[PDB]
């Protein structure tokens, strides 16, 4: 995809194969381990398939 | 438990309060459900003047709130938006070997 | 503690200690101190848009051959009373990837809150000119390398830029200027090449070579009508003809007249309502701003969300009971004092 | 670079003139623009004339006021007002006082001094200060403990 | 300090792909710098 | 599809969200094993190994990255949630058999 | 005697940058002598 | 030399212009003169 996603069109199904989690992890990982293991880090969203 | 669209309101603090109410700003009313009541608002203009800059920085607070019809409040959710300004009079920093 | 004191302590970490062993360990520590006392700054990069806040990264040179470039950081927030307090500085750190610039043309940059080193590198070639002879040519390539989390350096990325350096009208033995800045809205690593002039105001008229770097390390070249805005916004950060006792400058991150984030999702504060029965939580604001003179036109669309959950204890379970059987709009009697 | 080291010994704390506070700020002004700069030194007052502050003093070679290139005043709680100034030659010969018979008045000021110093003793507060501490103090301590 | 130093070897292996003899004789590049770097990395991992 | 209900709602009730672009990440997808090994198995293994070496408070602060009984405080504010791993809040069987 | 011997390797790596084939064929220099010397220095520090 | 007794990597200088300026036959090295100088600390060097 344009925005950075990849998926396999299995007939009518779209299933995600990769993620941009490591891209947007860098900002959270700047200040320490405490920020990495937050609930806030766990709610980072991934774009539309 | 009844929740009026009139008593779901926003104030924003950028110099002054620009008090906004959901009854005229929600496009389509969400369905009555205890799980989620999602209110989508419209395009809301903010005038850039009346923002004081200390350390070339300003902040704009948004106050989400909700009021039940009896007069009790459902809770508030205050946010904060920084505004940072670039000056022109300062030159870049030189290194002088 | 630095690694200098570490290797000193390791040099004296045994049982049978003679004075001259201590002396030789001290001489080795003295040489290791000599190496980092002579450091020279090639160039630097400022973090924030304006000079009073944010951080600053330097790039160190030694007085040796093939160089072991060093970098350190310093904060501007701990400045007061005409002098950085000594805790605002940082230690020098060593760079491990093999770097060989031309005319020491290298700048750091903070792209996506990660330190990137970018430099120019020159290889000599030889075309065949042959009516008789074999001519000698140079081609220029661009490198880009970034740090990892633990502190190691990635393998640099190749880019061929001989077209654009050949587009600039350059004599030999003079490096082209290099401009490199981050950009928050529309995250894209800016880069501009430019011939060095003597006056800053000459760069308002100088044509530009440069491109863009996206998140995939793919390039896209600048159209000059697009580059005119960047040139008119950042013409003061360019460098003069830099001989010794001439002017070299630093780079801020790029922004125009105002710098505004696009979206907020994390709350700054929130609160329970009365009786801990429900709360307003999970809202977000997207921001669209338009820049024009003597004002600013910010357009937001806040999306409010009301949930209904109790605090843990009796309140969550009474919220579940009032969630199940009753519908929204009814009246209820709830009981606070529930004892055994 | 080019500039001067100057020292301004300050007068005794009279709260008649110095206001309620012994806190003051010496200031810098009039460079790079017509605006105001900020604290090249900040300190406190005493009953003895104790405030004697040797300050480096930066100079662009072309100041905007060419009549007298550099200006300093001293602010505090009560009175913080505008004075007159110094002047450096463009020569390597360092700066004097801007000489009519006291352009710059001395309301809490006392005198002006050193012309002749080129180099300064090294700083244990600057950038390289951690390496100086690890050389001079931490090394003989660690050797002696071991 | 063993650091994944095989990345530092692969820096040299990637940096040595290009032909260096120019003029009439064209080419002269090594081709097996890659597998040699993978080999020395496989050794250095066992030593670590 | 708007006539007045082309689609009837015999067991259906309503239709909703227009405005969402991105979705929260999945602990059931392809990369889910790496997410589990990051968020749950790592602090558990660190805490077990620190417990066997008689180093106590560091083991306690590593257990608090998963299950704090006292609740979490983020930037002055006490948060609502009580477990720190999200698929523990919402049970999600990521192995069918 | 391990001496920071990586300086002695970097002497050779810096000394081998220049092209040695002259005449018609121009070039022939190694380019990855630098990173190879940094690699062997990273090994020799771990051994020390 | 360094303090502990090790030797630095040498510094390159191209002097083919000045040796070509001296009128020299083959297989005869030019003379070299090299001296220190206390006031105005500067390493003197003269070819002849």
């Amino acid at each position: 995809d344009e925005n950075g996603a990849q998926y396999m069109q299995w007939g009518a199904y779209r299933i995600r194969l990769n993620t941009l989690f490591a891209r947007q992890l860098v900002e959270r990982a700047n200040t320490g381990i405490d920020t990495i293991l937050s609930m806030e880090t766990q709610n980072i969203q991934e774009p539309m398939m | 438990t009844a929740i009026s669209s009139e008593k779901v309101q926003i104030t924003i603090k950028a110099g002054k309060e620009y008090s906004l109410t959901a009854n005229k700003d929600v496009s389509v009313q969400p369905s009555p459900s205890f799980e989620e009541m999602c209110y989508q608002f419209n395009a809301l203009e903010i005038d850039g003047s009346n923002l004081n800059f200390t350390n070339n920085s300003a902040s704009i607070d948004v106050t989400f709130t909700a009021l039940a019809d009896d007069g009790r409040k459902l809770g508030y959710e205050i946010f904060n938006i920084p505004v940072i300004q670039k000056v022109k009079t300062d030159n870049a920093l030189t290194l002088f070997h | 503690q630095t690694k200098m004191m570490d290797t000193l302590l390791q040099s004296v970490s045994q049982s049978q200690l003679n004075a001259d062993t201590v002396e030789d360990a001290f001489k080795s520590y003295l040489t290791s101190f000599e190496q980092v006392a002579n450091l020279e700054v090639i160039s630097a990069y400022h973090d924030n848009v304006n000079n009073d806040q944010g951080l600053t990264y330097f790039i160190g040179n030694s007085k040796t051959e093939v160089n072991q470039y060093y970098w350190r950081s310093v904060d501007h927030s701990k400045f007061n009373d005409g002098k950085f307090a000594a805790n605002a500085w940082s230690e020098w750190h060593k760079i491990d990837c093999a770097i060989n610039p031309y005319q020491s043309t290298i700048r750091p940059v903070i792209y996506k809150s990660r330190l990137y080193l970018i430099w120019l590198e020159q290889k000599e070639t030889a075309k065949q000119k042959e009516d008789n002879k074999v001519t000698t040519d140079y081609h220029y390539e661009l490198k880009l390398a970034h740090i990892r989390y633990d502190g190691t350096w990635n393998v640099p990325i190749t880019f061929d830029v001989d077209e654009k350096i050949l587009a600039l009208e350059l004599t030999k033995s003079q490096a082209p200027g290099l401009y490199c800045a981050g950009y928050q809205g529309e995250d894209t690593l800016l880069i501009m090449f430019y011939r060095k002039k003597e006056k800053l105001d000459d760069y308002k008229t100088a044509p530009m070579q440069g491109f863009y770097i996206f998140s995939d390390m793919s390039s896209k070249d600048m159209t000059n009508e697009q580059c005119n805005s960047y040139r008119d916004n950042g013409y003061t950060h360019f460098d003069t003809n830099s001989d010794t006792n001439s002017v070299i400058r630093i780079n801020n991150r790029y922004a125009e007249d105002y710098e505004i984030p696009s979206l907020i999702n994390h709350s700054n504060s929130h609160d329970w309502g009365e009786y801990n029965l429900s709360q307003v939580y999970g809202g977000n604001i997207v921001i669209n701003y338009k820049v024009t003179s003597n004002d600013l036109k910010i357009y937001i669309s806040p999306k409010l969300r009301i949930i209904h959950d109790g605090k843990e204890g009796r309140e969550r379970i009474q919220s579940n009971l009032i969630k199940k059987y009753g519908k929204l709009g009814d009246k209820f009697i709830i009981y606070t004092s529930l004892g055994i | 670079g080019i500039g001067a080291y100057i020292e301004l010994i300050l007068d005794k704390y009279n709260p008649d003139i110095h206001g309620t506070n012994k806190s003051f700020k010496i200031i810098y002004g009039d460079i790079f623009k017509a605006g105001d700069h900020f604290p090249i030194y900040q300190g406190a007052l005493s009953d003895i004339t104790q405030t004697t502050v040797k300050l480096f003093l930066p100079r662009v070679d072309n100041a905007y006021g060419n009549k007298n290139n550099l200006y300093v005043y001293a602010a505090y709680q009560k009175v913080e007002t505008n004075f007159i100034r110094f002047v450096k030659e463009d020569n390597n010969k360092p700066a004097t006082f801007d000489t009519t018979y006291k352009n710059g008045t001395f309301p809490g000021l006392a005198s002006a001094r050193v012309i002749q110093t080129v180099s300064e003793p090294m700083d244990f507060s600057g950038a390289n200060s951690l390496y100086f501490w690890e050389l001079f103090y931490y090394t003989p301590m660690m050797v002696a403990q071991r | 300090i063993t650091s994944g130093l095989k990345g530092l070897h692969m820096a040299a292996a990637a940096l040595e792909m290009v032909p260096n003899i120019y003029g009439f004789a064209v080419g002269g590049t090594r081709y097996g710098a890659i597998a040699n770097a993978i080999a020395i990395g496989g050794g250095i991992a066992a030593e670590g | 599809d708007t006539t007045y209900k082309n689609g009837t709602f015999p067991g259906l009730a309503s239709a909703r969200v227009i405005q969402t672009v991105s979705e929260p990440m999945d602990f059931s997808g392809a990369n889910s094993l790496y997410f589990w090994e990051l968020f749950y198995y790592t602090p558990m293994m660190v805490a077990q190994r620190l417990l066997h070496e008689q180093n106590f408070d560091e083991a306690n602060r590593w257990l608090k990255y998963v299950w704090s009984p006292s609740g979490y405080i983020v930037r002055g504010q006490i948060k609502n949630y009580h477990w720190n791993v999200r698929p523990l809040l919402e049970n999600t069987s990521w192995n069918s058999d």
